[PDB]
């Protein structure tokens, strides 16, 4: 699954673990 | 003295500022949000769960007469039919067997096993904000929780703070809040006395032991044809496991700003939105004067690579004359860097190496020393990582 991240962050729930929070960079 | 500053309302990432007083020797502060609780006021109205349609046993008269009479149970349907000839076990339990005039009754009343499972509705008010703050003034650490007002102090034995108010209030609970087993929906619920039949909130109740239960969920009775005696009784089917099928995702899965919503009390943990406004009343005890920390002489800024990430991907070494050793502190007084370390160790004369973040593309920050300050130019590459798992702990700012 594609899934575009904004610069504030995501936080993705994938089954019964602990939340993960990713963030997104300036990588042009 | 009096201190105020504009902490970002972020959790879990320190943030660092040097205090200058006029005839003394500045001194590091770190303020980091170790907890935000967002607690709205609630207020119970009913609650509700799958009613369980207790049948009374009907009864008969042989050939007599009967009527309706008004009852205040919950949802009472009332009906009286003609002949019916009952039969159980011999077949003959009225004589007369004209006119065999049959009563029907059947209310609703709450399930055994709704002390558990149960959906209670709250509507919520205007939600204050408290906050908790671990501050370090020097050598000097403390921890303290205050409310987000503005008006209502925090002290922890020496300190006076005043934080508040949000200058963005925001709030991801709806006017209409439902709690069903820990999860938290914003759902729109039908007032009390004003049920929908075959939606949420069917059956209400003060509470799971009150005997006030109201409702209305559509018992019609049908006359027996049957000479066996039985009731039969038709209904529109409960809202209540309708609403558990067409439920949707709860606020733990779909709240704004990612925040973990707690129940009992309802509450918004750890939940980063706006900047909060904290005035800290340092105590005079804590500050030492110039003449005691070492100033420095003159002190230059030798830059090394630099990335613009969201991590400590910039190195810089300064190198000073100084006069004695010691202990002074290190800020980068931009906006748009900051730095790892807050204090280092001085020696006379010889260099030293800090670390640094920034999300600039361009180097253009002023490094503090013991109050003097020294520019800085560099051009950062941009970074090679593309999702990396740590916050950004800066903002760009406008056209820079
Ligand atoms: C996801 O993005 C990549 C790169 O554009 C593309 O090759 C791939 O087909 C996309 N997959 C989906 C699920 O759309």
């Amino acid at each position: 699954r594609n899934f575009s991240v904004g610069r504030e962050g995501l936080e993705y729930v994938w089954g019964n673990h602990e939340p993960v929070r990713v963030w997104a960079q300036e990588s042009a | 003295f009096e201190h105020a500053t504009t902490v970002p309302n972020v959790p879990g990432i320190p943030y660092k500022a040097l205090v200058e007083r006029a005839g003394y020797a500045p001194l590091n502060l770190e303020i980091t949000v170790v907890s935000s609780e967002l607690t709205p006021s609630t207020n119970k109205e009913y609650v509700t769960c799958r009613f369980h349609t207790v049948i009374p046993s009907p009864q008969v008269k042989c050939c007599g007469s009967l009527e309706c009479k008004a009852s205040s149970k919950a949802d009472y349907t009332c009906r009286v039919f003609g002949g019916v000839y009952p039969f159980m076990w011999g077949g003959a339990q009225c004589f007369c067997d004209s006119e065999n005039t049959q009563l029907s009754e059947a209310y609703v009343e709450f399930a055994p096993d709704c002390t558990i499972d149960h959906a209670v509705a709250l509507k919520v008010h205007t939600a204050a904000l408290k906050v908790g703050l671990r501050i370090v003034y020097g050598n000097t650490t403390a921890h303290l929780d205050t409310f987000v007002n503005g008006v209502t102090p925090g002290s922890s034995r020496d300190l006076k703070v005043i934080a508040g108010p949000i200058s963005a209030a925001f709030s991801p609970f709806d006017h209409k809040v439902v709690i069903r087993k820990g999860l938290v929906y914003n759902y729109d619920f039908p007032e009390y006395g004003a049920m929908k039949p075959g939606a949420f909130g069917d059956i209400q109740a003060s509470s799971l032991d009150a005997t006030d239960i109201v409702a209305r969920t559509d018992i019609r009775l049908l006359k027996p044809s049957v000479k066996n005696i039985h009731v039969p009784y038709t209904q529109a089917v409960s809202g209540y496991e309708m609403w558990k099928n067409n439920s949707g995702r709860p606020l733990q899965e779909t709240a704004p700003f990612g925040c973990k919503i707690e129940v009992e009390p309802l509450r918004a943990s750890n939940c980063a939105y706006g900047h909060i406004p904290i005035s800290i009343d340092i105590p005079d005890a804590a500050f030492v004067r110039s003449s005691e920390s070492p100033t420095i002489l003159e002190v230059s800024c030798t830059v090394a690579d630099c990335i613009y990430s969201a991590d400590f991907g910039g190195s810089l070494t300064l190198q000073y004359k100084a006069d004695r050793e010691g202990h002074c502190p290190v800020h980068s007084h931009s906006t748009t860097a900051v730095l790892k370390e807050a204090t280092t160790h001085v020696t006379a004369v010889g260099s030293i190496t800090l670390h640094f973040s920034t999300s600039s593309p361009q180097a253009n920050f002023i490094v503090s020393l013991c109050g003097k300050k020294t520019t800085c130019n560099a051009e950062c590459k941009p970074p090679a990582d593309h999702i990396i798992g740590e916050p950004h702990k800066v903002d760009q700012e406008f056209q820079a």
